[PDB]
């Protein structure tokens, strides 16, 4: 159930918002989040299932929706870090 | 203008690059890797320090969801 | 609501499901094809919303789900062609 | 043994990741960037297979998803 959720992570999905409606409307803007709480929601329950990037950053895991890709961790509880477009995805050195 | 040791391997790549079409020298080719060594290094650190902003903007505990859907609508 | 289903990108969701219910058990198999099955979902509502991959292949766009990557075209109707691992992912060429 | 020509941008460039802890010379920068290049061909290569071979499986027109999960899961 629980996760906590970076400030700037919720200004993503403020410009994710304004990207879309501005691009596509409000229903579409809408539909493309829940997409994104889906995404989120789930890695919340289910966390080991995030990809890790050991490399990229220490105790990281990735999970993708759409266009973009939340970026987490797990401490006491799991912390949604980024939302990032996959733009940003670059391979991590071991 | 440089001078490299390259083996067989990439002695033969270059050259399957350079007889078909891909580019059109030996030079082309490496440039061509060194752009996507490039972009990916400075994707790379762009990404870091993406998440470490993350990290440090703080914390919300208790994410409604549902209402910044709403709120969001509502603008 | 209706789309094509590629039979080869039916049997990567059954292979995907083996997999995910091999390391995770039903519960998680059966959730993950469920963030799949939304993803699918709405690329076939909204089928301009995945990022295009001219370069790639004419007339292919993306949509990517968890760990995955759903890659379609639309003819008639949307078609879903492949649904692949992300670490399949590759730089298309200008 | 081979000779060729850069940017003075990818010269410079070497030149950092070279004076970084990164590489031990330009023809190990070179080869690092190359072996991304071919990886990448390859990759690429895999991907349009992929795609062509999901082409030509032929499509179901009627797929049940809810159905496809209640029988991969009874």
């Amino acid at each position: 159930k629980p996760y906590r959720l970076s400030r700037r992570a919720k200004a993503d999905l403020d410009d994710i918002w304004t990207y879309s409606e501005q691009r596509w409307g409000v229903e579409q803007a809408a539909d493309y989040a829940r997409e994104l709480q889906a995404t989120i929601e789930m890695i919340a329950e289910h966390p080991g299932m995030g990809q890790p990037d050991e490399n990229l950053r220490a105790g990281y895991r990735r999970c993708a929706s759409g266009s973009h890709v939340v970026f987490y961790r797990v401490g006491v509880r799991v912390e949604i870090i980024r939302v990032l477009h996959q733009s940003m995805n670059a391979r991590a050195h071991l | 203008n440089t001078s490299v040791v390259l083996g067989d391997h990439f002695q033969a790549f270059i050259d399957s690059q350079v007889a078909d079409g891909r580019y059109g020298s030996a030079s082309e080719v490496i440039r061509a890797g060194l752009r996507l060594l490039e972009e990916n290094e400075a994707k790379l650190a762009a990404l870091r320090a993406a998440l470490i902003e993350g990290e440090e903007s703080g914390f919300i505990e208790d994410f409604d969801f549902d209402a910044f859907i709403e709120e969001r609508s509502r603008a």
